[PDB]
RNA sequence: GGAACUAAUUCCGUAGGUGAACCUGCGGAAGGAUCAUUAAAGA
RNA sequence: CCGUCGUAGUCUUAACCAUAAACUAUGCCGACUAGGGAUCGGGUGGUGUUUUUUUAAUGACCCACUCGGCACCUUACGAGAAAU
């Protein structure tokens, strides 16, 4: 004799300032009562958003973002970057047989001292013109195609802020690098930054936060 | 447009879970599921069920404070089966016809770089 | 009066089925809507509370949505037209708000009464003459009658030790007897004149019997 | 007011699919009132439900459902049946659930379901009233799900390395047992 | 004793006619031939 | 008990066994019946 | 004609045992006898293709050849009871 849904008070999640949308969702909570309130409850959820959803365009199907709540203003919670995914569907697609799969990983940090590590991932594809199916590289290609791919995440991870990095990614300026550098060793297709986690950020610092929302 | 919840969806053999969460996942919105909505145990599964259930979570659903909905569809997964449950598809064919406007909707069955040994044995389980 | 849960609220006659009107309204669910009418007047007004601090005096004569008062930060679960003119809207969040109506664009909130409870209805109480005592239900279930010109409370008619809320009361006003719908589903009947006297109680429903045992002498 | 569902078009499957293409989005678009876009650049077929010439919610899905069904390589008639009938679902397992096979034994497993000429693999959809697709590791049916149940065990009862002929008795014995109710 | 002796677009077909027999155990055209 | 009335698939190596007309776990073998489709970086 | 509990075991170190249809159910080294297209590795040849930058150098690809591989195809001026 209770009805849980006439107790708790509807809340709004706001996205970070550098996205096409800020808005995103509401949310559940339970009234802010002395003694556990709506305060705390509100402050560690992540949102997993499509940036298609996050983006209007949907040359951005795949790729899903973590947004996670930091701090919160009455009715109206912030959000922060928390990491990226791609989608199930999408990378089951690009898995096609008779092609060299190639992945490679770097753990590495920002300058707003974030700690993240990063993904890549790229296929051996056909020389338009060629007879064989299999267009497999040499492990010798494979090996040498990491280290760059490994060389240039690097150097993007350290330049990068963490936002800045963020800035990097959308417009995928990685991906073509990659590609820029690698066809002088061998062809591949597709090649994209796969999934990035976070497992080290700083101190709160509320003063950087409210910085990236507008 | 509307307000966006999770439907997700998981469809295992012998019983087909419907249950509906806020976006963020952490706080939820009714659930039922097939094995609620008949008794006969051996009829768990089956489609009629899951409609049945996908019929009473669009109640409760639109009753909150929802009315759109992306779900996530999911097989048992892990060392077992890897494959849709049967009230699963039918569990969301009665979502859809049922005004909460769709969006996107993803596979997320759990799926390992393979290992730990399946059950069963040698010889194998189902047969 | 009927509010979608959509937010689009649509008045229909009671004695013939036919929409007189239908108003778009706002964008949000409506909570509550209030209607205000003498036996014989030239002068309607209806009053619409959405699931957001906004409440709109739409105007049935009038065809038009005279006042917007988002003083309110939640949805308002109950809403009272004081008689001639002040609108007192119940608060979800815990603020009850006094409002001046009037045809004329001009309206002003007269006060704001703070209270340790949610509003889940208000009205208006002749009895106490010049000084209206208020008549608030809470989620706590304790019914408060409040001072007009001062925010303290004249009387509690209880606290409950059961944990159980008030969805609504239905009250006869001009009878002076006010009926509460408990949250373990059970009517109260309270006379309205320091903690309120139940004349009565009413229970609806039993939701489970632990167990059948008779009792008292009568065995009734 | 409108909605829209986007299914992937695999590569081996079509060629096929588009060339039969101008018998496939006309009884979508024409029976169903539907809009089938297809992007070729991207292989993604694309159901729109326009309010206005929808008349059923349940058609939208139904569409993209048939468009699946094609998807996992099965016939053209098969996919309109998804539409005409709602009993017809389809389900897809690896041999490697059943019974783990490496190599050889996982191949000869295979032929063991389909059979010489596909003898062995016709006979289970005559006698069950169904549509299987032999992939590689993957098995699909399609079918009513009564009809299903009893055709995965058949076929489950084959990948356990049972002989033909036992199958067989065991599938005339299911296919009577049902047909006579 | 003289005289002679002499579909639908969406196909409607009930729960117990098709693979559904959960939904029929809890389950509960002469005028138009007029 | 007495006496009335009315009604009418095969096999191998290995290990173990108390519902063992033999079976079971682990790994092998075939000396066991391959239909169907298959260019979609078809940029 | 299975389901449940589950001891040893399953994994690892140090030591044993010391055999399998341990099978292509076909000793080793060499030498001769006949055709074809694929493929793995290596090398040679090209005013071949593609990558652009300013042409290259690279790389991947195409053609011809040549060693050495894992295999398949067709056949004989050969062999077999016959499959081969």
């Amino acid at each position: 004799v209770v009805d849980p849904f006439t107790r708790k008070e509807w809340f709004d999640i706001k996205a970070p300032s550098t996205f096409e949308n800020r808005n995103v969702g509401k949310t559940l909570v339970n009234k802010s009562t002395g003694l556990k309130s709506a305060s705390d409850a509100l402050k560690g959820r992540v949102v997993e958003v499509c940036l298609a959803d996050l983006q209007g365009s949907e040359d951005h199907s795949f790729r899903k973002i973590k947004l996670r709540v930091d701090e919160v203003q009455g009715k109206n919670l912030l959000t922060n970057f928390h990491g990226m995914d791609f989608t199930t569907d999408k990378l089951r697609s690009m898995v096609r047989k008779w092609q060299t799969l190639i992945e490679a990983n770097v753990t590495v940090k920002t300058s707003d001292d974030y700690v993240l590590r990063i993904f890549a991932i790229a296929f051996t594809r056909k020389q338009a013109n060629q007879v064989k199916r299999h267009s497999y590289a040499q492990s010798s290609h494979i090996r040498a195609i990491r280290k760059v791919i490994s060389e240039i995440l690097t150097k993007e991870v350290q330049g990068s802020t963490l936002a800045q990095l963020t800035s990097k990614l959308i417009p995928e300026v990685i991906n073509k690098e990659i590609e820029n550098a690698t066809k002088d060793i061998f062809p591949l297709q597709n090649i994209h930054v796969r999934k990035v986690k976070l497992l080290k950020q700083p101190k709160f610092d509320v003063g950087a936060l409210m910085a990236l929302h507008g | 447009s509307q307000v966006f919840g999770v439907a997700r969806i998981y469809a295992s053999f012998n019983d087909t879970f419907v249950h509906v969460t806020d976006l963020s996942g952490k706080e939820t919105i009714a659930r039922v599921t097939g094995g609620m909505k008949v008794k006969a145990d051996r009829d768990e599964s089956s489609p009629y069920a899951a409609m049945l259930a996908a019929q009473d979570v669009a109640a409760k659903c639109k009753e909150v404070g929802i009315t759109a909905v992306h779900v996530k569809i999911r097989a048992t997964g892990g060392t077992r089966t890897k494959t849709p449950g049967p009230g699963g598809q039918a569990a969301l064919r009665a979502l859809a016809r049922s005004g909460l406007r769709i969006g996107r909707i993803e596979d997320v069955t759990p799926v390992p770089s393979d290992s730990t040994r399946k059950k069963g044995g040698r010889r194998g389980r189902r047969l | 009066a009927v509010g979608g849960t959509d937010g689009s609220i649509i008045v229909v006659d009671i004695e013939n089925g036919y929409i007189t009107h239908s108003f778009k309204g706002h964008g949000g669910t409506i909570s509550s809507l209030k209607f205000y009418g003498q036996l014989n007047s030239k002068i309607w007004l209806l009053a619409s509370g959405d699931t957001n601090g906004m409440v709109k005096v739409w105007d049935l004569v009038k065809r038009k949505c005279l006042h917007t008062l988002q003083e309110h930060t939640s949805a308002v679960r109950g809403l009272d037209i004081i008689e001639v003119l002040n609108l007192l809207s119940g608060g979800r969040d815990d603020i009850i708000n006094l409002w001046d109506f009037n045809m004329k664009k001009k309206c002003k909130l007269l006060k704001t009464l703070p209270v340790n409870q949610q509003v889940e209805s208000c009205g208006f109480l002749k009895d106490g003459d010049g000084k209206r005592i208020i008549y608030t239900a809470g989620g706590d279930a304790i019914f408060q009658l409040i001072d007009s010109e001062s925010g303290s409370v004249l009387k509690r008619t209880n606290k409950p030790i059961e944990e159980l809320f008030i969805i609504g009361v239905l009250p006869i006003l001009s009878n002076s007897q006010m009926f509460l719908v408990l949250s373990d589903q059970t009517l109260q009947l309270i006379n309205v004149e320091d903690t309120i006297q139940v004349t009565s109680s009413i229970a609806g429903n039993h939701g489970i019997i632990a167990d059948m045992r008779y009792v008292g002498p009568e065995l009734n | 007011k409108f909605e829209s569902r986007k299914i992937m078009v695999p590569p081996h499957r079509m060629t096929p699919l588009r060339n039969s293409w101008t018998k496939i989005y006309p009884p979508l678009v024409e029976h169903l009132k539907l809009q089938v876009r297809m992007n070729l650049k991207t292989k993604s077929v694309e159901l729109r439900t326009n309010p206005k010439f929808t008349t059923d919610p349940g058609a939208l899905q139904k569409g993209a459902d048939f468009i699946k069904a094609f998807t996992l390589g099965f016939d053209l008639d098969d996919s309109i049946a998804l539409l005409r009938l709602d009993d017809l679902y389809i389900e897809t397992f690896e041999v490697k659930d059943v019974k783990t096979l490496t190599g050889d034994h996982l191949s000869r497993a295979i032929g063991r379901i389909a059979g010489k000429d596909g003898k062995t693999k016709f006979a289970i959809e005559n006698a069950t009233r169904t549509r299987i697709v032999l992939a590689d590791s993957k098995i699909h049916i399609l079918g009513g799900f009564t009809h299903i149940r009893m055709a995965r065990e058949s076929v489950v009862s084959l990948i356990l390395g049972s002989p033909p002929g036992k199958v067989y008795g065991n599938l005339r014995t299911v296919a009577s047992r049902l047909k006579e109710r | 004793r003289s005289k002679p002796k002499e579909l639908p677009f969406f196909l409607q077909l009930s729960g117990e006619k098709v693979g559904d027999e959960a939904s029929v155990r809890e389950g509960i055209h002469r005028r138009d031939q007029e």
